[PDB]
RNA sequence: ACCGAUAGUGAACCAGUACCGUGAGGGAAAGGUGAAAAGCACCCCGGAAGGGGAGUGAAAUAGAACCUGAAACCGUGUGCUUACAAGUAGUCAGAGCCCGUUAAUGGGUGAUGGCGUGCCUUUUGUAGAAUGAACCGGCGAGUUACGAUUUGAUGCAAGGUU
RNA sequence: UAACUUGGGAGUCAGAACAUGGGUGAUAAGGUCCGUGUUCGAAAGGGAAACAGCCCAGACCACCAGCUAAGGUCCCAAAAU
RNA sequence: GACAAUGGUAGGAGAGCGUUCUAAGGGCGUUGAAGCAUGAUCGUAAGGACAUGUGGAGCGCUUAGAAGUGAGAAUGCCGGUG
């Protein structure tokens, strides 16, 4: 293989999902958190258990 | 590495403004209100492509009614007669015939009347 | 393929008609006249242009109502001043201003658009049997 | 043939300057001079000096005949604004725009 | 970040009554000159793979060279003094491409110094062989002793 | 009271339709030929009504 | 003389030498196409199909296989963060009518 | 595989300065002529400012916070249009007039007709007379570290791995 | 033509009207609380003047083609004076 | 070739566009780069070219890598201007 023709193994890599970057993505605005409540808050959510 | 805002923003906004060319005042000038109007324009155009078929069929029908009345026949009875005669010329063609050559339309009217 | 004919001022021909109101029912005469004024009887009818014909209505004073409309059909108007309602019965209006009676009945059957107003301007109503438009050479028109 | 003169950063608001420019736009040079002399506005003398400078370089730089010249163009563009403040009641300050004008006069012989 | 930017301690104006948006520090992220939200922070990007996979990678790069015919075995480099021009001539006589990786059994001072200034020529030892160098090179020029040593190691 | 909506350029310029000044009321001085205000002394020559002022 | 032809789920009134635009036909530019569904023949001699005039044909030459002007189909539903933008160019065939019958 | 003048230090510049506070203390804005200063002799209008020539220069349309020079916003001219009309300002249809392009079943304008109560947020439900935004520009929000788990990938395999 | 099991990721826990079976209220409420269905929510298009929740009907895109639904056919305004 | 599906909020899944930087390869540029402006251009979308003017020295393209990667709203911050 050549440094100008590198190719990872099929299925080894997947682009990470970025939230809060517009409506078309489906994760804009509330960024997958839904609306309001404790679980919608930065640092929100109860202790495990 | 840092990615500064750069040129993409201006390029995108300018595209929207150019699409807003011709609009009144601020609506062809300011990106926010131009964007809003271009959205409304898209929605209106989608709706009106469908409404236009309705509109032109309505026009054709009105003209056919006027021609039939000139031949002492109602639009409704003329369409029933043409159907029973097996003639499939559509409203747009019927209107254009009625406008352009009255004798052809008169022969069609007689075909309808015979069928009835 | 787009092929629908569109009338325009270069190819529109407006004729003049005379219609006799005597012994005719107000609303029925009115609807027909409105059709004529809008040009709905022409095969070149085109919605965005005036393809209609001119109409003279004679003998407006001899128009007739059914039922008790003569005393019970009331025309109301408002002067845009507080308490400024004024009314006139259809019979009284026929006695005192039949031209307005016919005009208003017909114009209520035309659209409230710039074109509608223009088309309604092609109506001429006269209470008697004479009209001043012999120069326009109008033809008698039979209703229905 | 055309001659131009510009007075840049005159400390008069462009709205005000343009009130007077609207009087002389498109007129003959002598009539314009008279209008400017007999018009009682702050910008009239400044505009008059611009017009006379334009006539002067028409004659000197381009050997144009000054008695046949017309004010072909006259306009005021916005110069940079001096930002000032006025103390108002209750410790507040409110802005003051001391606006300036770039005044252009162009005269032409029409040929 | 907002903690790191200088100043910012006080509330810039009272919570209520002034008509302004509420603010807690002039160094908040939406303020010009404010602290940065997240951003780069010093860290390493290095990671490890299993040793068998490292060895497999080295073998795969060498095998790719051998199958592409970019493998040339030389008897030895008999350089007594460094001479870039002699080494350039040696490359030319061997008819090598622009990018050459030269492999010696052990550190060969004079070969390294002679090849050092030639663009596209890299010199390494059998122990120092690595995937980036092998892959970057268009041809490998390896001495016989180096080739045997590499064979032993891998 | 305050403006409920800002004033468009169109509306402002319509309002300014009549905001302007006029050419002064001036005529040529019969003495020196320079323009003067009617019924005023001519400042160029100081003449009025065929006499010096 | 004119004819009513049926093509691309539509009907078109055509005269000889007229240029017409229709739904994409399966033909090459330069070829001759034959419309075999003639509903009506007008002019000097009138023929009324019921529905089609038997044996009547209209021949034409294929001038172009084009794509119509771009339409931007855009829709949205306010307050729902929901919109859709698509492009469209409708294929068409341009022909010139050579002969009726 | 750090920033590149709203970034990077608060501070690229005479900055812990100016400025604010009794004080402890708080705390900015502000970079770019040109290769060379060759930084516009001289003439002209003007008190000056400013300008028009002339000249230097590849360029002054590089002339002093002098590379580039977007938008808001302010002007001048003009092709089409508008003083009987009820307008979320467009859209679909459409004469007339004026043009002539990345040459495409072109471009600008728009008599007149149909349809049509912004956007965001928040709501059972918002044209809403609920919230937010004067406009324009820039800046402005799921990141990284270390653990856990799961999935994909790869090596080796009763072994795998430091 | 689904159904179930195991595992990764969620959101939701303010609901509304209409019809109908009921409690409460006064066989009051666009009231309130349950049962059943539909629609809205998250649904544009046609009708009901306008009118989330009613009636018809579920928009992949284009067409100046045809048949129908509810509802309509004197004129506004398509179709029976 | 056939014929089946393709309204949609919270939300799940997938495929992509564009920005800066890096590596390798291959290219452009004072016979004029980026940027800016204009245009009747191309693609199913994000978006991509071409021409001309301005500008005056840097910048694409391909494959892969990495992120301070995309704004219209926060009575958001700063500047400019209504
Ligand atoms: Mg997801
Ligand atoms: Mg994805
Ligand atoms: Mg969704
Ligand atoms: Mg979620
Ligand atoms: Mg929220
Ligand atoms: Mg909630
Ligand atoms: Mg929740
Ligand atoms: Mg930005
Ligand atoms: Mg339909
Ligand atoms: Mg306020
Ligand atoms: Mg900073
Ligand atoms: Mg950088
Ligand atoms: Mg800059
Ligand atoms: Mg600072
Ligand atoms: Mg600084
Ligand atoms: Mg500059
Ligand atoms: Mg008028
Ligand atoms: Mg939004
Ligand atoms: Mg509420
Ligand atoms: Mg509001
Ligand atoms: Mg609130
Ligand atoms: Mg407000
Ligand atoms: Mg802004
Ligand atoms: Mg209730
Ligand atoms: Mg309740
Ligand atoms: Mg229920
Ligand atoms: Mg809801
Ligand atoms: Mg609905
Ligand atoms: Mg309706
Ligand atoms: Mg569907
Ligand atoms: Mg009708
Ligand atoms: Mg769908
Ligand atoms: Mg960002
Ligand atoms: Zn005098």
């Amino acid at each position: 293989m050549k440094l100008h023709e590198l190719k990872p193994a099929e299925g080894s890599r997947k682009e990470r999902n970025r939230v809060g970057r517009g409506v078309a993505t489906g994760n804009g605005k509330t960024s997958g958190r839904g609306h309001k409540g404790q679980k919608a808050r930065s640092g929100g959510g109860v202790r495990p258990g | 590495p840092r990615v500064k805002g750069g040129t993409v923003t201006r390029a995108r906004r300018k595209k929207t403004i150019k699409l807003a060319k011709g609009y009144f005042g601020s609506k062809h000038t300011l990106y926010k209100v131009a964007k809003q109007q271009v959205m409304k324009s898209g929605q209106y155009a989608f709706r009106d492509r469908r409404q236009r078929k309705r509109d032109f069929r309505k026009l054709w029908i009105t003209r056919i009614n006027a021609a039939a009345r000139q031949h002492e026949m109602s639009y409704s009875r003329l369409m029933n007669g043409l159907k029973k005669a097996g003639i499939d010329i559509n409203r747009k063609m019927l209107s254009e015939i009625a406008i352009s050559d009255e004798k052809a339309f008169a022969q069609l009217v007689t075909k309808a009347k015979d069928a009835l | 393929m787009r092929q629908t004919f569109m009338a325009n001022e270069s190819n529109i021909e407006r004729k003049w008609y005379v219609i006799d109101a005597e012994g005719q029912t107000l609303g029925r005469l009115s609807s027909e006249v409105a059709s004529i004024l809008r040009g709905k009887n022409k095969v070149t009818y085109t919605p965005h242009v005036d393809t209609g014909d001119y109409v003279i209505v004679i003998n407006a004073s001899k128009i007739e109502f059914t039922g008790n409309k003569e005393t019970d059909k009331v025309y109301y108007r408002h002067s845009n001043h507080p308490g400024g309602i004024k009314s006139i019965t259809a019979g009284e209006l026929r006695r005192t201003n039949p031209e307005r009676l016919i005009e208003n009945s017909i114009k209520g059957m035309l659209p409230s658009t710039r074109l509608g107003e223009k088309q309604g301007k092609k109506l001429f109503v006269y209470g008697g049997a004479e009209h001043p438009h012999a120069a326009q050479q109008p033809e008698n028109y039979e209703l229905r | 043939m055309e001659a131009k003169a510009v007075a840049r950063t005159i400390r008069i608001a462009p709205r005000k300057v343009r009130l007077v420019l609207d009087l002389i736009r498109g007129k003959n040079a002598a009539e314009a001079i008279a209008i400017l002399k007999l018009t009682n506005k702050a910008s009239s003398p400044v505009i008059e000096k611009v017009l006379m400078s334009a006539l002067a370089n028409a004659e000197h730089n381009y050997d144009m005949n000054t008695d046949e010249l017309v004010v072909k163009e006259a306009y005021a563009n916005e110069g940079p604004t001096l930002k000032r403040f006025r103390p108002r009641a209750q410790g507040r300050a409110s802005a003051i725009n001391k606006r300036t004008s770039h005044i252009t006069i162009v005269v032409s012989d029409g040929k | 970040n907002r903690s790191a930017v200088s100043g910012g301690g006080r509330k810039p104006w009272k919570q209520k009554g002034t008509g302004r948006a509420r603010q807690g520090t002039i160094r908040a992220p939406q303020w010009r000159g404010g602290g940065i939200v997240f951003g780069p922070t010093p860290r390493s990007y290095a990671y490890k793979m299993p040793k068998k996979m490292r060895r497999l990678a080295l073998r795969s790069a060498l095998s790719f060279k051998a199958q592409e015919n970019g493998l040339t075995v030389v008897d030895a480099f008999n350089f007594e003094a460094p001479k870039t021009k002699e080494f350039k001539n040696v490359l030319s006589t061997l008819e090598q491409p622009k990018k050459v990786l030269v492999v010696t059994e052990n550190e060969d001072v004079n070969v390294e110094l002679s090849a050092r200034n030639i663009p596209g020529v890299q010199v390494t030892t059998a122990q120092g062989l690595n995937v980036l160098d092998i892959t970057n090179a268009d041809s490998l020029v390896i001495t016989e002793a180096a080739a045997k040593k590499v064979e032993e190691v891998l | 009271a305050v403006p409920k909506r800002r004033t468009s350029k169109t509306r402002k310029n319509k309002r300014r339709t009549h905001f302007k000044i006029s050419v002064p009321g001036m005529t040529e001085c019969p003495n020196c030929g320079e323009y003067k205000l009617s019924h005023r002394v001519c400042k160029n020559c100081g003449s009025y009504n065929g006499e010096e002022v | 003389m004119f004819a009513i032809i049926e093509t691309g789920g539509k009907q078109i009134k055509v005269e000889e030498g007229q240029e017409i635009f229709v739904e994409k036909l399966d033909v090459n530019e330069g070829d001759t196409f034959t419309f075999d569904k003639v509903l009506f023949v007008g002019g000097d001699s009138v023929k009324v199909g019921a529905p089609t005039v038997e044996g009547a044909t209209v021949t034409a030459t294929v001038n172009k296989q084009g794509r119509g002007k771009k339409i931007t189909v855009f829709t949205y539903k306010r307050r729902k963060n929901s919109k859709r933008k698509k492009g469209h160019r409708q294929p068409y065939t341009k022909l010139t009518i050579d002969k009726i019958n």
